[PDB]
């Protein structure tokens, strides 16, 4: 998971 | 009358755990579901059991201070008589020197390991002998359970399958990754009673703890607490800036067995590193182990802004995020929440959930437990103003995912947390969630010259009467013409700001010269960027704002009569704006039926800051009527500066  | 001897206690594994769905995990001690009768045989040596002068009792007791009144021990007759939801033992066979009876637990029993022992009264003499352990577990395949379902496929997917789909990658690639979830492999079951054995409920309180495991959302609740490390007896440890080189990666694992082992294997101490579909992955596997009928789903987001920048560089934004939803009724809420529960075991308590997936989609945020994170998951508001428009950069609850029943296929299960966009029912959702409304807009209320130092405001409102806590960005960067924005030329951030019930604030930054004098644009623009976020319910509120620097005024004078084709003398002066000092001043006038020639006037000594500077020229009106004059100033800091005079002669 990346930050949006 | 010889005293029975009991010669052995055969505790029909396979009879049992085929019966009971354990069968894999009837290694060699025995494993059953709770509220479903299970088998075992005496074998005596010499006399059989003779009703008529033997009397047996059992005897069950669980975790480290039973009691009967907390259910977690439990005293019982063999007899014929069965009474039904209750601990009971009968005879169902009598052979030359065997005797089969059929032991039953209550539906609502405390999960865990048991001990089981017998007395066997002859008369006056008494003995007691332990006939050995039972593990006890949520049974989905029993009616009167918390956890049943009732449909058979479903119970071997979430409850007996142990591979499944973890679903990733984006909303536009989805991207499915194989999991061995393995919670019937050798081991397994003991850690997961560790697992609740160790936690801190029972830390506090064991009797207790030991008896509230009769819950699937106490057992849930306590699941997602344990799975990530906080308190080093959690199991996994998260990381996410992709540098993962003295452990394991997220990305690695394909199954939760290893990890399992790995905690247990070291004392139970964290293993390195998960992310969230690795720490749901591991909850999955450990209700499915219980019984809990579980299933991993995956929620995706998307985005196209300051609301980037604030997530680049404590919940956030994820492009994906995995949590788990397990099966059971809620006799702790108002009826009708019995169903598929979110639990959230990603890192008020380490804890999260359980929590009606329908209370999610309906906005009844009250309902326990920790309605607003799951709810923040698959909904946010975002709002613009340029001067209130809605704005779509972020979009948040998009293509909710889990395994098929059955099938490598993926199931779509988004309508289950959220109503269709514009529906009535999602409007009445959104008005139960959240109790005009707030704004915010870029205020100066100023003139702001090229040269000094102002403050601008996020000017915010909140006209409701709900105490709002939020996050503040407020930031400035030069803006050129085509639009690019420019190195950034102030910033503001608030971690806490406050806004009482119909109040208002206006917050400040401070934009200086020095830090935007050489980082400006042709344009002489600036960009104010504000966003407001309210973290609970996951609102945001965006306000931009250009401003232009203007050149200082250039003071035009003119002296003398208007008089048709008299003389007239014209001052021209300019003041400072700069801090600094302006060097190669020159003045240029002109302008047709005033003056025929152009006149140009160097200034030879430094113009120092906040320091004013005139020039004069003689002019010579010519015809009756209006005539501009005409004006530019130029510097080594401060070019292409205009002014104008109109003159009307008579």
């Amino acid at each position: 998971a990346v930050p949006l | 009358a010889e005293e029975l001897v009991l010669e052995r206690c055969d505790l029909e594994l396979e009879t049992n755990g085929r019966d009971h769905h354990t069968a894999d995990l009837c290694r060699e001690k025995l494993v059953v579901r709770r509220g479903q009768p299970f088998w075992l045989t005496l074998h005596f040596e010499g006399r059989n059991y003779e009703a008529s002068v033997d009397s047996l009792t059992f005897s069950v007791v669980t975790g480290p201070a039973p009691s009967q009144e907390a259910g977690t021990k439990a005293r019982f007759p063999l007899r014929d008589a069965v009474e039904e939801g209750d601990w009971t033992a009968t005879v169902v066979d009598q052979q030359d020197c065997t005797l089969s009876l059929q032991l039953t637990t209550p539906a609502n029993a405390p999960i865990g390991l048991y001990r089981l022992s017998l007395e066997a009264s002859t008369g006056y003499q008494g003995s007691s002998f332990v006939l050995g352990h039972f593990i006890l577990l949520f049974n989905a395949w029993c009616p009167a359970d918390a956890v049943y379902l009732d449909s058979e496929e479903e119970r071997q997917e979430y409850v007996l399958t142990q591979q499944g789909f973890i679903y990733q990658g984006s909303a536009k690639f989805i991207k499915n990754i194989p999991w061995n979830f393995g919670q019937f492999e050798d081991g397994i079951l003991d850690i997961c009673l560790i697992l609740l054995d160790v936690n801190p409920k029972f830390l506090k309180n064991a009797g207790r703890d030991c008896s509230r495991r009769s819950s699937p959302v106490y057992v849930g609740r306590v699941v997602s607490g344990m799975v990530n490390c906080n308190d080093d007896q959690g199991v996994l440890l998260g990381r996410w800036d992709n540098n993962y080189g003295d452990g394991v990666s997220p990305m690695s694992w394909i199954g939760s067995v290893d990890i399992l082992r790995r905690w247990k294997n070291h004392g139970c101490q964290r293993v390195k590193y998960g992310q969230c579909w690795v720490f749901a992955a591991v909850a999955c596997t450990v209700l499915r182990c219980l019984g809990i009928p579980t299933r991993v789903v995956t929620n995706y987001n998307s985005a196209h802004n300051l609301l980037i920048e604030y997530f680049r560089n404590s919940e956030m934004i994820w492009n994906f995020h995995c949590w788990v939803e397990s099966w059971m009724t809620r006799p702790d809420l108002q009826p009708g929440y019995e169903g598929w529960q979110a639990l959230d075991p990603t890192p008020g308590t380490y804890c999260c959930g359980p929590v009606p997936v329908r209370a999610i989609k309906e906005g009844d945020l009250s309902t326990k437990y920790d309605a607003p994170f799951v709810f923040a998951e698959v909904n946010a508001d975002v709002v613009d103003w340029i001067q209130k428009s809605i704005n779509r950069s972020l979009i948040v609850g998009l293509k909710i995912s889990t395994k098929s029943v059955g099938r490598d296929e993926r199931e779509d299960i988004t309508h289950t947390y959220k109503y269709p966009e514009g529906s009535s029912e999602e409007r009445e959702a959104f008005t139960r969630a959240n109790h005009t409304g707030m704004a915010m807009r870029i205020r100066v209320g100023q003139s702001m010259n090229m040269g000094s130092d102002f403050d601008v405001f996020a000017h915010i409102t909140n006209n409701t009467a709900e105490e709002y806590v939020c996050r503040l960005l407020l930031c400035a960067r030069t803006v050129s013409y085509n639009g690019i924005l420019g190195p950034e030329c102030g910033t503001k951030y608030l971690l806490n700001l406050n806004l009482e019930p119909f109040s208002e604030k206006s917050v400040p930054l401070c934009i200086l010269y020095e830090k935007y004098r050489d980082c400006l644009t042709e344009s002489n623009l600036i960009k104010v960027r504000a966003l407001l976020v309210e973290p609970v319910i996951n609102s945001y509120l965006l306000a931009e704002r250009d401003l232009y620097l203007e050149n200082p005024e250039i003071k035009i004078r003119i002296l003398g009569e208007p008089k048709q084709k008299r003389k007239l003398v014209a001052e021209v002066s300019l003041q400072n704006p700069l801090p600094v000092a302006l060097e190669g001043c020159t003045f240029t006038v002109e302008g047709a039926g005033l003056t025929e020639e152009q006149k140009t006037v160097e200034i030879p000594d430094p113009v120092e800051a906040g320091e004013e500077v005139k020039v004069r020229m003689d002019l010579l009106p010519l015809h009756m009527g209006l005539h501009k004059l005409v004006v530019n100033f130029e510097s080594d800091k401060l070019k292409a500066v205009k002014g104008f005079r109109n003159v009307i002669i008579g």
